[PDB]
């Protein structure tokens, strides 16, 4: 009958009055069912608080059949509307290893593609170098190492072929299907640029001591504006410290380091040669075998 | 095993109350947490003598299988110093 | 197929580390044989599924003659040949060299 | 349209004008006197003082 709030009402009370989770099978589609409600509401502040309720219950139970069908929805249609991406790859690795019925050998694994590619949008994170030893990347779509192969361009990358790609070939970028469906070009592409930009503005800080800002706008492909834009939010959320000199026209990426700082590397140095010496010092008696024959 | 159910009869009016402040709690404790009412701890037994106050022990004793430790009011007033205060 | 990996081939008898160098028996090496089969003939789609395993098999037992890595360098060496990674394919050809 | 909350606001123009001197000046220092008042939209000698008494 197209009613979303008069079926929210009637168990919008009951979810709480459910079950004592004695039920194993009937608690699943109880808890699941009011976040469909909701989401369809426009409120996704409801669902995300029967998602902590029925994810710890679920930990140390196993997913039978009838329950991982809406894990594949209503865990990640809540991060959508969030816009973070650190919590979308989250979800779509957990369901790797499980007991796996419902993936395939063939299809679910050009959805790996886009686990890949989400960790782009997202602030980097501590699972991408563990996608890069799996070995189903490696094989069957080729696009897998496509996104693979973005990964080691991220301490290299000199954004050359960044913008052809992206005025290019956007395959997993602005069409998604086998994992978030898609949106819009401008949705996707919103914090596609913002990524990509700190991805040369994190090289420079660990790498370059200072670049002038007439060659900012040619690599960032920027204004004089637009450059100092994205490098002075990095520096407020503590990720990249720089110094822009602007009389001088260029920005300082050298860290200041204090006196004891110098002198305390110092001292890793010096306990390092003994190291070395330590080192040569056995590999004179080992070596010296085939000397004394 | 000697007393039972049976022979407490005449107090099922009564006999229901023990079984929600220890079969229920000690069955299915869940159920206080679902409302959210804490589980009774100690119970009253009052009345006139020989109305079988005394047979609410055994018979519980003779069902449940649960390990009890009768405690009388004069086996724990042996003093030495502070004795009966140790003893419990 | 009639072979395979422990069924006509182990009943009494012990086990040599597969057909490296010398004697040996079947167990190890017709794995090792199937997944060169695939590779010089078929694609490296179904040759890499079977090196897998032996892979995992020589990581986890190993000999100590060096009979048995010259023989799984040389199914690697077939391997990175056909593929467009010169990386890969010049590290492995230093291990079949050695 | 409260006046008794009114005089709260009125103090907060000044919080507030260091706070969003804390977003221009967020690449340190070596930054633009003229530049800054062209971001916050004052007068030259209104910036200045104001810079002067953080």
């Amino acid at each position: 009958e197209g009613k979303i709030d008069e079926a929210a009402d009637i168990l919008c009370e009951l979810q709480v009055e459910t079950y004592g989770s004695m039920e194993m099978s009937e608690k699943i589609q109880f808890i699941l069912e009011q976040m469909e409600l909701s989401i369809l509401k426009g409120d996704y502040s409801q669902a995300t608080v029967l998602s902590r309720k029925i994810l710890k219950k679920t930990f140390k139970n196993p997913k039978y059949e009838s329950l991982k069908l809406e894990y594949y929805n209503l865990l990640v249609k809540i991060s959508l509307h969030k816009r973070e991406y650190l919590e979308v790859a989250q979800y779509l690795q957990e369901i790797y290893q499980t007991d796996a019925i419902k993936s395939d050998e063939a299809k679910w694994k050009p959805v790996l593609s886009h686990i890949v590619y989400f960790l782009v949008l997202s602030p980097y994170g501590n699972l991408q170098n563990d996608l890069i030893h799996k070995i189903q990347n490696d094989n069957n779509l080729k696009k897998l190492e496509s996104q693979e192969s973005l990964v080691k361009l991220f301490t290299t990358n000199e954004l050359m072929r960044w913008p052809i790609v992206q005025k290019t070939y956007e395959p997993v970028l602005n069409e998604d299907d086998l994992a978030f469906g898609g949106e819009a070009n401008k949705h996707h592409w919103e914090d596609l640029q913002k990524r990509v930009i700190e991805h040369n503005l994190r090289v420079i800080s660990e790498y370059y001591s200072r670049i002038t800002l007439l060659r900012l706008n040619e690599l960032l492909d920027l204004t004089e504006s637009q450059t100092e834009t994205y490098i002075s939010d990095l520096v407020n959320q503590g990720i990249i410290y720089a110094k822009v000199n602007r009389p001088a026209k260029i920005v300082n990426f050298e860290k200041p380091k204090n006196s004891s700082q110098l002198l305390n590397e110092w001292s890793h140095n010096v306990d390092e040669l003994l190291e070395h010496i330590e080192t040569i010092g056995h590999l004179i008696t080992k070596e010296e075998i085939m000397h004394g024959l | 095993g000697e007393i039972t159910f049976d022979g407490i009869g005449g107090l099922t009016e009564q006999i229901r109350e023990l079984r929600e402040v220890i079969e229920l709690p000690l069955k299915n404790p869940e159920i206080f947490q679902r409302v959210g009412i804490k589980p009774p701890k100690g119970v009253l037994l009052y009345g006139p003598p020989g109305t079988g106050k005394t047979l609410l022990a055994k018979a519980v004793a003779a069902t449940i299988g649960a390990n009890f430790i009768f405690s009388p009011a004069s086996g724990i007033v042996d003093k030495y110093i502070g004795e009966s205060a140790r003893i419990i | 197929d009639d072979l395979k990996a422990q069924f006509q081939e182990l009943d009494s008898k012990k086990q040599r580390n597969n057909g490296s160098k010398d004697h040996g028996d079947g167990i190890l090496l017709i794995d090792s044989e199937i997944a060169r089969t695939y590779l010089l003939k078929n694609d490296l789609v179904k040759a890499r599924d079977l090196l897998d395993d032996l892979e995992k098999t020589l990581d986890k037992k190993d000999s100590i003659p060096l009979r048995i890595t010259n023989s799984f360098y040389s199914t690697n060496s077939q391997y990175f040949k056909f593929k467009n990674d010169f990386n890969s394919f010049y590290y492995t050809s230093l291990l079949y060299l050695s | 349209g409260d006046e008794l909350t009114r005089s709260h606001f009125n103090a907060l123009y000044d919080t507030l004008l260091e706070s969003n001197l804390c977003k221009i000046i967020e690449p340190f220092e070596c930054v633009e006197i003229s530049h800054i008042s062209k971001i916050i939209g004052l007068d030259t000698q209104q910036v200045e003082g104001k810079l002067s008494q953080m």
